């Protein structure tokens, strides 16, 4: 017969349900979760072999929303849900963020993770209850996954946190976090405020790790009833030889060659060591694939970088953790354009315009919460041409969506109330450049634009891009951290803000061991930077034109 | 019109800790009025029969 | 001056045009065929040489509705024609299902019929227009075309069978059955009634067969006076060395395996016997490459599974050919929906949503025959887990989309009418599992949400997908057909209906010898499991929510 | 800490601004171009490589138009601009032509130009502002380009020639032409006149190429300050032993084999030729590959047809130069259209229909110059059995919009005005057989189609095809040519017209040495064939149903 496993905890002001093993009973695992009345039915699907000389991992999170869950007909043309929203496209990444670091290194099946919302209550939101379906569903299904994960949503009222703020009360907070993490540690914090301190945010960051424990024990406990037999999967034992082959060869001459400062010579150089160390041992090892070598001599460079920077020598560019690469400010760049900006810091560069439109130019939004008019507009271009290549234009697949809506957080807190001024205002951002964080030029071209629109703003905000590496008890906060030293983010966070508040926050752990001392050292770090980026946008344009 | 800075080290502001404000507000309980779990569990009417031929 | 070859005859009460050798000259053939005003350009286009390595058949048919052809501009904002439509995907996949089977064994040429809708008369419908200028197109092409098809739409007017009815017809009509054929065999019905006998659908049937003769003598005069020369296409050569040689070193192995009662065991012992054959094999001759025996022991598989159920053994789950799988039936899964419901049949799962809404809330169609309002409207989603494989999601196929009016259709005989129930009704069906047929899950689990959501329908509807594998005399009926027996499915039908009539009929025969009395015998052994189903979800709801 | 170069120069009654050096400096060239507050951002990147096997030269041409030029926000439901329109994709095709054919002959490198507009002065038209850009960051890039370009458009007013007619003064001016050409040789003409002589659309190439001039020098200071040293790429070598070996074994033989009058007979001992060379070679060498000896059978091939019709000799099909196909005109074919037509040029074949509405269905345009009612409708549509092939349906590609917008062009001039004729018009063309030029069959079907429907229209057009071939001194003009044909046009061009005058021109030279005596005779010998296809034409419709 069908006899289904449900288990119901409570989480905060609501009860959660999670049912498994009635339905869809060929995929890996799913999992039916439910917070009063708001239901997602979230399954993984993970392929047993890999497909052979795959590389990365192939990791898929489909994000649905169905409108006969709030019991209302499609207004479409056709009358039918369509291609996937911006907001499920967010919602989806808010679950891909958290889950993708916790499988294991070399793993890569293939896994797909689709979260259909069935049922909303119009005060819970499907998103954390999403999320808590997809860390049940990869925590039964036995695909190598390092933890059940938990979901927190934190507001700020009367000075107090609140978990799981419901959308009436989400209206007098001042805060909207996200925190996902493990029983260990956290992993992602997504976040908007109106100008609150790094301490509250930092506060709110604990809290609802604290708090989601509850849910990474029920998830535990709904494992050890129903969980599938864990999969036996070993990673690929490492060619230990080769590797400590390529080292001998290239290691110390590439630990120099990092030496130079000229950025020509070194780059010139390092391909004379990685083509010279690679056929002074492919004599040897008589066929050898080029691709493989050229991995093991990326990583051994890589590691040089590592151990640099974390020995306290200059960085890739010459300049120590706490240094802000140039900035360039202009205003006024376009002739026609109701507001235009170009902000340049280091080699990332951001066009960015203010458009001024009526109420009516407002756009008007659909959703299962209830349908929402939005006053304020935020679109990202980010154009192949920005990094130096080639491609589709006009796509925005490169993470536009998700660098927009962060961008668009970083100004949400600042914009001015509909009483003061009742336009619609559109803000786009074109990266010309990008070698960094295009997200956070954005930023702060968009204050820059918005000043030159003469939109009467509380404050004029900034964001930066920052980067922590850490080897046990050393660890070293980089500022402006470039595209080049992502690999070197064991903690990558963002923080926009204005002079006196945090605006937006967004964090990506990857590792363990990061205290709070850890993440207030950080995050003052990140102050210094703003106010540094301030004061120069200050220098351009104090008030709105 | 145009600002511009050279490369500059931006130093973490000093840091003081802050005290957490602190407040008596009670926050509402949340009234919930519905079923609160989906799934076949949750069925208001169920039936079943097991493999058979027909009559 | 350009030549067109004209051949005029009466079919029904419409007189039917065919004009070739004007158009398009180059392509393999082209046929502009007209309906009493209602004007189908037909277009073949096939590849001579196949491409190396190709394992299927790559047929595509694509169906074209011209907004011009009903003398009006296109409404959407570019005012012009856009992508394939609901509507014209149905009519593509009408027309792909009876051509399809009539390719020789082995053919895998490309090969493309586009089909685009030139004149509209409002009173005709373009699809039975557009699949006898199908049947011509390929008829005269020279491809290995294995027969003239012909088409019929029959209609069931005051107890009587009327041959392609006009829309004013249809309006007062209990029947809307499309029958397509050859002059030998019935290959393909797509049909919906109001709540119809077995009896009375067959007939229908034999009705359509019999009055698309005159079509298919019309095609053939055609193909004998402007028919291209045939093609010079022979299959390619079979092994019967290494064929023989594969029989005698698995074939009683798998035999055997198959004659063991337990499903993960036989799967495996099943994959062993494989793994052993390929690797002595490739031992003894390494030329001979893997797939190509796998293929032949796949094919094996196939002719011992075949030849079990043939000669009275179990079925490959341990199932008679009369046994329905285990059923499950819950209403009320969803805490949110106006209706909802979960439908199990073994391995089948549907769940299942009603939703209700207003007047503005129906949907407003412009289809070349005329503006419609659907205050009904159904749509099923086949995500990829219901298979257990990873894939696309939001995108559907054509194939889920022909699910999805097949399960439409199925329930649309029950639904009440606009006066006792003036609300719009949205059912949705998510196939959570798939094991079987999807679309008779859909059918039941709508039955059920609508009942849950309180929406009074005329009675409950359920679905059954059948089977008849045939071999000479020998015949078998195969009731709940499961997704790994495809292949055993000489006649596959699809019956819907309520304890009393049929709401949807498909079939899609692809062979020769199904006699009247055989399509008895199969929608009496269909009628019986619809009727079992029927019972056991009588006994969870049996009436609509107060 | 970024400085802009920037170079002013009055262009007409214009002053044109380029600047280059502060923006998207990762891309291989970005210019800003400004005409009169009408700004255009191009960017251009070119891969450093070439693809390893690669066959024809990947030129990517992106043009978007943002709506934030205008000041207004946009009016899709997404408040985005997302699907590239008919109009950017026929300004990419502007841009394209001209410069295709001036990258060096056998460069496969990939290059992609982005021209994004960026501000509108809603009088000053961005596209010729676009091509200006583009000429000017593909000579800044140093990627192997031959000589920068310039664009002009000419209008006709008060019987005088107007430079870069603004949107006001095209109201009233009887044509409206784009030339683009280099500084000794046009290049690319594309234009709509209403009913004019061959003398008054030759003097406006003349003079658009006489004013453009400006542009070249001034494209040419900025390259000369301002440009990045030329790539060092050097053609591959061609193999002149084995090409002389093939032209040895084969050029008499298929030079014989083309003095056959039998196509079929010809075909057949041309393909027995070819394979006979090739097996011989293959034997004698076993390392020769298949693709290689078939690409210098057909150049040997081409060669040969070339120096048949240069030398006076029929045609591939029989024909002389001065031959037209034979016509065959049908007019009400379709029971239930307003209006149809068939109309027949030797192989190529088009069922034209014409659809009366009412006002109401005219389509409504929202473009960056301003809101635009068209009440005329002209769609183009290209089945893959046109030319005998299978393919995607229903999805049109570039060259199905520009042959659309060519026919809409050379219908535009006849239709009647409002006044008179207060209808909606829709012409809708399906190419049912290709073999030559679908886009001039297309205009005399919609001209017969309009007849049929009973639309008054002013005179019947016609369209003619033509190429010129040219070595050295010796030319010939070639009337209707051949969709096997294009390999001979070192000119080709489209003229379609009534018995008067001319409504649209269209030309594309790839060589030089076409002075203005060369384009006379071609136009007199395209009067000549579009006079005689009107005749054909006249015998049957005659006069508006």
């Amino acid at each position: 017969m069908l006899n289904p496993i449900v288990r119901k905890f409570q989480y905060g002001q609501h009860t959660v349900t999670l049912e498994t093993g009635m339905m869809a009973r060929q995929a890996t695992a799913a999992v039916m979760v439910s917070m009063d009345d708001t239901a997602v039915f979230v399954t993984v699907v993970g392929q047993k072999k890999a497909k052979p000389g795959q590389d990365f991992f192939p990791l898929t999170v489909n994000y649905q929303e169905r409108t006969y869950a709030a019991g209302r007909i499609p207004g479409s043309f056709f009358r039918r849900e369509g291609r996937p929203s911006e907001g499920e496209t967010l919602i989806a990444r808010l679950i891909d963020r958290p889950v993708r670091p916790l499988f294991p290194e070399g793993f890569v099946n293939e896994v797909q993770v689709i979260a259909t919302v069935v049922s909303v209550n119009p005060q819970v939101n499907p998103d954390i209850v999403a999320m808590i379906g997809a860390s049940a569903a990869l925590s039964l299904s036995g695909i190598p996954f390092n933890g059940p994960i938990g979901a927190a949503r934190v507001g700020y009222i009367n000075d107090q946190y609140v978990l799981n703020p419901t959308q009436d009360e989400l209206k007098e907070s001042k805060l909207d976090l996200v925190v996902a993490g493990t029983e260990a540690a956290v992993l992602m914090v997504e976040s908007e405020a109106e100008l609150l301190s790094e301490d509250t945010m930092l506060g709110a960051v604990v809290f609802g790790h604290e708090q989601q424990q509850v849910v990474i024990q029920a998830i535990n406990d709904l494992v050890k009833e129903a969980g599938k037999p864990r999969w036996d999967w070993q990673p690929e034992a490492v060619n230990d030889a080769l590797n400590a082959r390529v080292a001998a060869l290239a290691e110390s001459r590439l630990s120099d060659a990092y030496r130079i400062t000229d950025k020509q010579e070194r780059y010139a150089q390092v391909d004379v060591i990685k083509s010279e160390t690679i056929e002074q041992l492919i004599a040897e090892d008589e066929t050898l694939d080029a691709n493989e070598l050229g991995e093991i001599l990326h990583a051994i460079e890589k590691n040089v970088v590592r151990s640099r920077v974390l020995a306290g020598e200059p960085r890739i560019d010459g300049r120590e953790k706490d240094m802000i690469r140039g900035l360039d400010v202009r205003t006024g760049v376009l002739p026609r354009t109701h507001g235009s900006a170009l902000f340049t810091r280091g080699e990332t560069q951001a066009l960015v315009t203010a458009t001024l439109g009526t109420a009516r130019d407002a756009q008007v939004l659909d959703e299962l919460m209830g349908e929402r008019t939005d006053s304020f507009l935020f679109h990202y271009n980010f154009p192949p041409y920005s990094v130096g290549e080639t491609g589709m234009v006009g796509s925005p697949k490169r993470r536009e969506i998700g660098h927009g809506r962060l961008a668009k957080r970083g100004v949400l807190a600042v914009m001015p109330d509909m009483d003061k001024f009742p336009y619609t205002v559109r803000v786009v951002s074109e990266i010309t450049e990008s070698n960094g964080s295009s997200s956070m030029a954005s930023v702060c071209g968009a204050s820059l634009a918005l000043m030159d629109a003469g939109v009467p703003i509380k404050a004029a905000v900034a964001g930066i891009a920052m980067g922590l590496v850490k080897e046990g008890d050393n660890y070293v906060v980089l500022s402006d951290i470039l595209g080049d030293e992502d690999h070197l983010g064991d903690m990558d966070f963002k923080v926009a803000g204005s002079r006196d508040g945090i605006s937006a926050l967004q964090m990506d752990i990857k590792i363990e061991g990061i205290t709070k001392e850890i993440m207030q050292v950080a995050l003052n770090q990140a102050k210094g930077a703003r106010l540094h980026i301030l004061g120069v946008m200050e220098q351009a344009i104090n008030a709105p034109r | 019109n145009h600002a511009s800075a050279p490369m500059t080290r931006a130093p973490a502001p000093e840091y003081v800790p802050e005290t957490p404000h602190h407040s008596d507000w009670q926050r509402p309980s949340f009234h919930f009025e519905g079923k609160g779990a989906a799934g076949g569990h949750s069925a208001t009417r169920h039936a079943s029969a097991p493999a058979t031929r027909p009559q």
